[PDB]
């Protein structure tokens, strides 16, 4: 549809003010943050799954911070 | 798929007065994509307005207009004698690209009555076997006019050849020439020949008559 | 056409050794060439022009429902057929109406209906496809002679002095030779076809304005579209919907105007205007500047014998140089204008270099304004105009000292590496060996790797890079950089390049 | 914006034909599949990351099939 | 050049997913009902066994 699969980004030459540039940073995060605020109860058990498996410490967060970004808009 | 028509098809207005053309486009939301062409008879036109806000190179700043979607306009506030022409327009977006039924500019003046002169056929044409009775209507305004060939008090529409010019360059009036073509034998079997010219100026038709028995 | 007051002004340091150089230019940026025996040059793109554009297809974003027709039938009758399925203008769809003995039928639980609605497009977008030969490039070229605040920013004025020129390079005629008059002739050999990629994208018209879109994304747009000629469209059912079926009543409703959604579908698209010929803002073109017949006249001149004055006060161009305009009141002209850039007043040794080489008075007329630019060194310097006691000087200081400037070359150099693809090494001009293999190593690296997973948008390649940086943490000896290869650079850089 | 953060789903009572129902299944997959077809070269190295770490077999695919869904529209 | 976005009506229809289509004339008529009622059959009886 027209809602998703935007032209962005051209990335050919293009040093200029495009149609939407400064709003491109607000595409995902804010809409995904509005999703995780929409569903806080998920966010509590979300990061729990990272500490469950692998016992490798620092890469357990690699699960969470990536997986917490999966659930919004699938 | 789109139908275009331009109105008024003939507009009589004095120079300097604003002329705003009521127009439209049938297939809707053309965005702008509408133009204006001025064409004198027997010439190619000239593009007046493109982008609907913008002139071409040669066209002076007196031309303007606005619109979107269906309706569009050509607004010339200082119309001029150089603006006298047949105004055309044309569309884009979908295809095929087509124009509208055009509109004429006419410079307004006082309504003038025609000078009617009905000439009997020459002696050279009679000897050729035919007879063409000509009726010249000169310097009449506006263009609305009618000629009726009354032979012995009866109107004949056969052999009637009507040649009229466009709006003149000098006095900006119209001139018409009507021609009644007959055979010499048919010419000599009918006596009274007259072309009555009715016009918006004269409430009665202007009657110029001659008979073969007369002179 | 010139580099005066442009947003991006970059320079060229002449090493001589050759009269030809291969440089890439842009619409916004203006290149400035400074070489021995060759005066100071301005090379920039005005815009990108295209002559003939074919019509690829169109898209109807806004539609309206007309003539809703639903033919009701009984259960067990199978398919329902409305007579409107003959014309393609009518949008027909199967369906059913749950039937009782109360409405229209003698059976229960099922039904069949054919719902047809005549399609009417209120508004439609149109795309364009670019032909390579039709692409034109208007490249402003300028050489710095005696100039004022008027003529220097003027084209036709410097054409009378033959110091500025315009021209159109096309695939049919990529080579153009233009004469600078008193300073000789220059030959410019461009690559119009290969400057951009003509078939990489289309030109999409949304409403009145037109915009650029990738052609592979152009066909992948989900919205009712149109064949070039006239009539029969595809996927026109997407702008319309259906409802429950109560007896014969079902309402086909049309979606509103998707123009906003098209403007939402446009993000990195470049705004492009047009009149007779489309003018693109950001240029990409590969040209060859041949300076062979460009030379310096007036080797026999001498210095001016009389007082100077400031027509305008000095300032900083922001690009690292200082320009001044001088009104020379002396009548001894034509004469070579004395001027320098010095460290201290007690030291007459010139340090800073003149941006505009060989300042010269046009005519003997007194109070003739002359605009000459110079590049002072870093730190406290002085602009000294003239010799002897009638010189009038000025103090200048520039904090851009080579420490930070080394990064301005480095950091922007990597920025020059980004977004220019394999052409980024054309700043390696009069190259070979290093510069040749430097592009060649990046050639296949530009034809693979970054372009293979290319299409990532902002944080998509940026976030995973931070996770790919973790791949450098877990590794083995001699295997360290293997997982670290694409991580550092070429990935996080462009993510830091565009923030925002 | 209006493009994302749709009303769907109400999920209160609502046994009926909603505004958009059958098209709700085509929201994510098709647009994410059009993304992975847009970027096949990524999909080759994408699933490689799963076989890299953990040596636990079947859960290595849990990385991929989840991570390959992350990259589209972030 | 300040340029305006097009009509977002489609985006609003895109923003609508689980929304229930509702018509109206002088009083709005909602399709799917939810109501808690108490049916008292005390006076309801059978006649006519005659």
């Amino acid at each position: 549809s027209v809602s998703v699969q935007t032209h962005g980004e051209s990335s050919l030459v293009n040093k200029t003010e495009t149609w939407l540039d400064s709003t491109k940073a607000t595409r995902y995060l804010m809409k995904t943050e509005n999703w995780i605020i929409r569903n806080p109860g998920y966010a509590f058990l979300a990061a729990v799954l990272g500490w469950m498996l692998g016992s490798n410490n620092g890469q357990r967060v690699v699960f969470t911070i990536l997986l917490l970004l999966v659930a919004p808009a699938y | 798929d789109i139908v275009l028509t331009q109105s008024p098809a003939s507009l009589a207005v004095s120079l300097g007065q604003r002329a705003t053309i009521s127009c439209r486009a049938s297939q809707s939301v053309s965005t702008s994509y509408m133009h204006w062409y001025q064409q004198k008879p027997g010439q190619p036109p000239r593009l007046l307005i493109y982008l609907v806000s913008n002139l071409e190179s040669g066209v002076p700043s007196r031309f303007s207009g606005s619109g979107s979607g269906t309706d569009f306009t050509l607004n010339i506030h200082p119309v001029e004698a150089e603006d006298e022409a047949t105004y055309y327009c044309q569309h884009i977006r979908e295809l095929t690209r087509s124009e509208a039924g055009p509109s004429w500019l006419e410079i307004k003046r006082a309504d003038a009555a025609p000078t009617v002169s009905i000439f009997p056929p020459s002696s050279e044409q009679l000897t050729s076997g035919g007879a063409s009775v000509v009726c010249f209507l000169n310097n009449f305004y506006p263009k609305d006019i009618n000629v009726k060939w009354k032979i012995d008090g009866s109107e004949r529409q056969n052999g009637v050849l009507n040649s009229w010019t466009d709006q003149d360059s000098k006095d900006s009036t119209y001139s018409m020439s009507s021609t009644l073509t007959l055979t010499k034998d048919e010419y000599e079997r009918h006596n009274s020949y007259t072309c009555e010219a009715t016009h918006k100026t004269s409430t009665s038709p202007i009657v110029k008559s001659f008979n073969r028995n007369e002179c | 056409f010139n580099c005066l007051g442009m947003g991006n002004r970059d320079f060229i340091e002449g090493a001589s050794g050759a009269t030809w150089v291969d440089l890439v230019l842009e619409g916004d940026s203006c290149l400035t060439i400074m070489a021995n025996d060759k005066p100071t040059l301005d090379v920039r793109m005005i815009n990108i022009e295209a002559s003939q554009l074919a019509e690829v297809r169109s898209y109807c974003y806004h539609a309206s429902v007309t003539d809703i027709s639903t033919v009701a039938r009984c259960p067990m009758t199978g398919e329902a057929h409305n007579e409107k399925r003959a014309d393609s203008s009518y949008v027909c769809k199967q369906g059913f109406t749950d039937r009782g003995w109360g409405n229209g039928c003698g059976l229960f639980g099922k039904g069949s209906i054919d719902t047809c609605a005549k399609f009417s497009c209120t508004s439609k977008a149109i795309g364009r496809t670019i032909q390579p030969e039709n692409i034109k490039y208007e490249v402003g070229i300028f050489v710095h002679g005696t100039t004022t605040s008027e003529n220097h920013g003027n084209y036709s004025a410097q054409v009378g002095a033959s110091q500025a020129a315009k021209f159109t390079v096309t695939p049919n005629a990529p080579s153009i030779t233009l004469k600078l008059g008193d300073y000789g002739e220059v030959t410019l050999d461009c690559e119009p076809r290969s400057g951009l990629n003509t078939e990489a994208f289309y030109v999409m018209t949304v409403g009145s304005k037109s915009f650029l879109v990738h052609r592979e994304w152009f066909h992948d747009l989900a919205l009712p579209w149109t064949p070039p000629s006239s009539t029969a469209w595809r996927n026109r059912e997407l702008l319309m919907e259906f409802e429950e079926a109560h007896a014969t009543k079902q309402s086909v409703v049309a979606l509103g105007s998707q123009e906003g959604g098209l403007h939402q579908a446009l993000a990195g698209a470049i705004v492009v205007e047009y009149s007779s010929s489309v003018k693109l803002t950001s240029g990409h073109l590969k040209c060859r500047l041949k300076m062979d017949k460009l030379a310096l006249k007036g080797t026999t001149y001498g210095m001016c014998t009389g007082k100077f004055s400031f027509a305008k006060n000095p300032a900083d161009t922001g690009h690292g140089t200082v320009v001044i305009e001088l009104s020379y009141s002396g009548s001894d002209g034509p004469c070579k204008i004395p001027i320098v850039s010095v460290a201290s007043l007690n030291d007459m040794t010139p340090v800073g270099r003149l941006v505009t080489v060989n300042p010269f008075v046009a005519t003997s007329s007194a109070n003739s304004k002359v605009l000459v630019e110079m590049e002072p060194p870093f730190g406290d310097s002085y602009i000294v105009v003239g010799r002897g006691d009638k010189q009038i000087n000025h103090h200048w200081h520039k904090a851009g000292s080579t420490l930070g400037k080394a990064f301005l070359t480095t950091l922007k150099g990597a920025q020059r590496l980004a977004a220019l693809g394999d052409t980024a090494w054309d700043f390696g001009s009069i190259g070979g060996v290093f510069n040749s293999i430097g592009k060649a190593v990046h050639q296949v690296f530009g034809g693979a790797f970054r372009t293979l997973f290319g299409g990532m948008s902002w944080i998509t390649q940026g976030l995973m890079g931070a996770l790919l940086l973790w791949m450098g943490v877990n590794a083995r000896d001699r295997s360290i950089a293997l997982a670290f290869l694409a991580t550092g650079g070429v990935l996080l850089f462009l993510a830091t390049n565009v923030h925002a």
